């Protein structure tokens, strides 16, 4: 058979704008054109070959958990059936909530409100331009501060905890071997997690 | 292999079915094999209104949940041909260059409101 | 409206209370409540219920519903 | 709040919160952007994959 | 409170003098009552003067709402294409394939179970195997829906079938 | 007339204090949440940095009003100003220069710029502009009367929110009935006829233009008592 990355590439480009272009605003797809140059490269064919890898036994037990907490997200990529329902959820980031919708929402609110005092009274100076330059910068740097409070204190205890289970049950070499670029994707969809009840 | 596929691939004959209980309207439907694990666990496992309506994963009945999910989706795209119809959508020029659908295309007609 | 007399002669329910009320609704809710228990089972003597979850009905019982033989 | 989608009807759909686990940093090296490239084409091939699926998959009922 | 107001007075209920002859030419149309007697019908929009003047004046006041209506529709119409609604595609058997069925078993047309020579022609109800009309053109019509929506969905698998096809052979013909 | 004191379980003027946030009372207490006891408390606003601030951003002392009667600035040498819109002409101006960047705000943000209008077009030619848009026409900003060429000199706003002064004359001007251009702008008297004097409205008859005042305009004793005016 021919090169699945190739054919899925080529498939790709080809529905592109069948499945990922969708219909927005002038400044919409000004931003998405913007973005689309500033897209990483997704190269269908990836040289795997050059990596030179390191034995877990130069890696600390922290190093080693977070080693089998990127093999189970990349497991999770590929195989959509591992885990249940609960570790898949301790895997991932927490959902957004009240308290982080809100933080958006006031944020938006705040620049609407200084907006309108600056356009109904015409006070547009370099002064009030920088500080609304800094406080958008401020706003984007909390909102994105909120995320990682979140994800860190969450995940962080909960992603050891469940890589440590799964250290015990799967292994420290097993867990390597799914983090060295030599594995192949094909098999790992097509590996069974022992911790399945299916 | 199959979207309306039930994870153990088995046919489940009329009295199961009926004893089931299962909804005549997902009885119309081609997803039953799915469905059933689904109704199976969710009469096994007890949740309230306010869980169920609440619950984002459905809690213990998990994969079960998954493959129904997987299969309505595929019975309500191709029930609403609402694949061909955002593919269309997406790109009018592109599906009659294609030629993904003739009957489709040969009254597509986005609108001028809808970006002409 | 403010209440007006009424002829003490015409049988009328207009505003009419009683000072021996609750002993006249004890005695018309327990006969009425002993009435009601004996016409529930009577009703409940013949009733159909749908067949349980998780039974068939298996279609060689004469419970399954039967055909005039010509 | 659980159902916007009548907000995103009128005033269509609006830039939502910054969500993202950023786990990937558990490793570090070469290997971490061999990893993040896979994962990449992991998810475009899925997306591809979808709509191979979605497309032939009316046929699998009759 | 505040003053000892006397009993409800009997002027609450005034009595009638019928000062004008109730002739036999309006026998019960008018609803009789000790007090205050009322016409049989009430005629609230007395303004409008008769029957066919009020309905001259109800359609002249209803054009501007029937032209409000065809605004509304014709911005609809010019802001939207046809949807894809019918019966249920994966069931053929049902609603639709039973009506086909009746029509193709024609039992109302055999002879009596005893020998009795009469069959459901013989009735004032009688069955007809050869209607074709009501309903019948409403489930053509579904099933017509129902088949280009098949029709169409089996155009798109076909579509992506070549698609692919088409892509793997360039990137083979590449070489 | 109450009776409270008689009775010992009957309800109290302090139990009756969640009603503030719905019924207006006079202030008896000011609550510890209370803004003005939050800004007198906090040592934070003792800082002269923020008393600075305070006098030296927002709306400006020198703006204020001052006197009961004021004389706005002159047009042309020989003019005489008669009437001038105080806040409903700066109000107008507000809402026309609204378009001034909501519109290039829309067609650079809306997907369907084709469903903005065929969606404002209705809401234009039925509800806006027989409130707002032909208010705005119909509005005399500044009336000043030029001596040189007898004539009367008015600025009055323009769609996107421009200013334009025109001369016409005074011997066009006639006394516009309201009941004689009642029924014809009925709705536009109906929904914005609110906000000028019926009882007094203008026409330059060259023209057929038709001059309306703010009821809460500002109105000159020495021009109105001028023998151009009458
Ligand atoms: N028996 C009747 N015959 C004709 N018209 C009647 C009769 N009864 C009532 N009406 C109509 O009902 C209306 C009410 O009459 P009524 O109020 O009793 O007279 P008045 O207004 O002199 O007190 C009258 O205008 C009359 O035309």
């Amino acid at each position: 058979n021919v090169d699945q990355h190739e054919l899925k590439a080529e498939m790709i480009k080809e529905l592109s704008h069948y499945y990922d272009h969708h219909d927005l605003s002038l400044f919409g797809k000004v931003q998405h054109f913007v973005e689309h140059l500033l897209e990483e490269k997704h190269h269908a064919k990836i040289n795997t070959s050059n990596f030179d890898q390191k034995k877990l036994e130069n890696f600390s037990e922290s190093k080693q958990i977070s080693r089998t907490v990127f093999a189970l997200k990349k497991i999770k990529t590929f195989n959509h059936d591992f885990f249940t329902s609960e570790e898949e959820m301790i895997l991932e980031p927490l959902p957004l909530g009240i308290l982080t919708y809100g933080l958006k929402y006031a944020f938006a609110g705040v620049d609407a409100a200084l907006l309108t005092y600056f356009w109904r009274n015409w006070n547009f100076n370099v002064r009030t331009i920088g500080l609304l330059g800094g406080l958008v910068g401020i706003q984007m740097a909390t909102l994105h501060i909120p995320n990682l409070v979140n994800e860190v204190v969450i995940q962080t205890p909960r992603r050891r905890a469940l890589a440590k289970k799964y250290i015990s049950a799967y292994g420290p070499q097993f867990f390597h071997d799914i983090v060295n670029p030599k594995y192949d994707i094909e098999h790992l969809r097509h590996l069974q997690n022992k911790l399945n009840p299916y | 292999g199959a979207w309306n596929e039930n994870q153990q691939h088995y046919k489940y004959s009329k009295e199961e079915i009926e004893a089931y209980q299962v909804p005549m309207r997902i009885k119309a439907g081609p997803c039953v094999d799915t469905y059933i694990p689904l109704k199976k666990c969710f009469q096994e496992n007890p949740t309230s209104f306010a869980a169920k309506m609440l619950d984002g994963r459905k809690g213990k009945c998990a994969k079960e949940f998954k493959y129904y999910n997987t299969c309505l989706n595929h019975w309500q795209t191709y029930e609403n041909n609402s694949h061909v119809t955002n593919a269309y959508w997406a790109d009018t020029s592109k599906a009659n260059a294609d030629g993904i659908s003739n009957t489709y295309g040969g009254s597509f007609r986005k609108g001028l409101a809808w970006l002409n | 409206f403010q209440k007006y007399p009424i002829p003490r002669y015409l049988h009328v329910g207009q505003w009419i209370v009683n000072k021996n009320w609750k002993w006249n609704t004890f005695h018309m809710f327990f006969p009425t409540a002993i009435l009601c228990f004996m016409v529930w089972r009577n009703s409940m003597i013949s009733t159909a219920k749908p067949p349980n979850y998780g039974e068939y009905v298996d279609p060689q019982s004469p419970v399954a519903p039967k055909a005039i033989k010509y | 709040y659980l159902e916007p989608s009548y907000f995103h009807e009128t005033f269509g759909h609006m830039s939502q919160p910054p969500k993202y686990d950023l786990i990937d940093s558990n490793i570090n090296g070469v290997e971490k952007k061999l990893n993040k490239q896979i994962l990449h084409r992991e998810h475009n091939e899925h997306k591809l994959d979808g709509f191979v699926s979605m497309f032939k998959g009316s046929d699998v009922a009759k | 409170h505040g003053w000892d107001r006397p009993d409800v007075p009997l002027s609450f209920n005034p009595l009638y003098v019928h000062k004008r002859e109730l002739s036999i030419f309006d026998t019960n149309m008018w609803m009789y009552d000790q007090v205050y007697p009322e016409y049989v019908i009430s005629y609230n929009e007395i303004h409008l003067v008769d029957q066919w003047k009020g309905l001259k004046e109800s359609f002249s006041q209803s054009a501007y709402w029937w032209a409000m209506m065809a605004m509304v529709f014709g911005f609809y119409f010019i802001n939207t294409t046809p949807r894809q609604l019918g019966i249920d595609t994966n069931d053929l058997k049902g609603f639709l394939g039973e009506y086909y069925g009746q029509y193709k078993k024609r039992s109302g047309i055999r002879s009596n179970f005893l020998g009795l020579d009469v069959t459901g022609e013989n009735s004032i109800i009688q069955p007809n195997y050869d209607r074709k009309n009501g309903i019948r053109d409403v489930i053509d019509s579904l099933n017509a829906d129902a088949g280009k929506r098949k029709l169409i969905n089996l155009e798109a698998k076909n579509f992506i079938e070549r698609v692919e096809k088409e892509c793997e052979q360039r990137i083979l013909k590449k070489g | 007339g109450d009776i409270r004191h008689k009775f010992s379980n009957e309800i109290t003027d302090d139990d009756y204090d969640y009603q503030r946030a719905m019924h207006v009372k006079p202030p008896k207490e000011e609550s510890l949440f209370q803004l003005t006891n939050i800004l007198s408390s906090v040592p934070v606003f003792k800082t002269r940095f923020f008393l600075d601030f305070i006098a030296r951003n927002l709306d400006t002392n020198s703006a204020v009003s001052t006197s009961d009667f004021v004389a706005p600035p002159r047009v042309h040498e020989n003019s005489f100003f008669v009437y001038h819109s105080r806040e409903l002409g700066n109000v107008i101006r507000k809402y026309r220069s609204l378009e001034s960047i909501v519109l290039p705000g829309a067609l650079l943000t809306f997907t369907y710029p084709l469903f903005a209008a065929f969606v404002a077009i209705p809401s234009y030619y039925f509800m806006f502009n027989a409130k707002i848009y032909e208010m705005s026409r119909r509005f005399v900003v500044r009336m000043d009367v030029l001596p040189h060429l007898e004539m009367i000199s008015v600025q009055r706003i323009g769609a996107f929110g421009i200013l334009y002064t025109k001369l016409h004359r005074i011997q066009d001007l006639e006394y516009v009935p309201f009941d004689q251009v009642k029924e014809q702008e009925n709705y536009l008297w109906a929904i914005g006829g609110h906000g000028v004097d019926n009882q007094l409205i203008f026409k330059d008859r060259s023209t057929g233009e038709f001059f309306y005042f703010e009821r809460q305009g500002v109105w000159d004793a020495k021009g109105l008592n001028h023998p151009l005016l009458n």
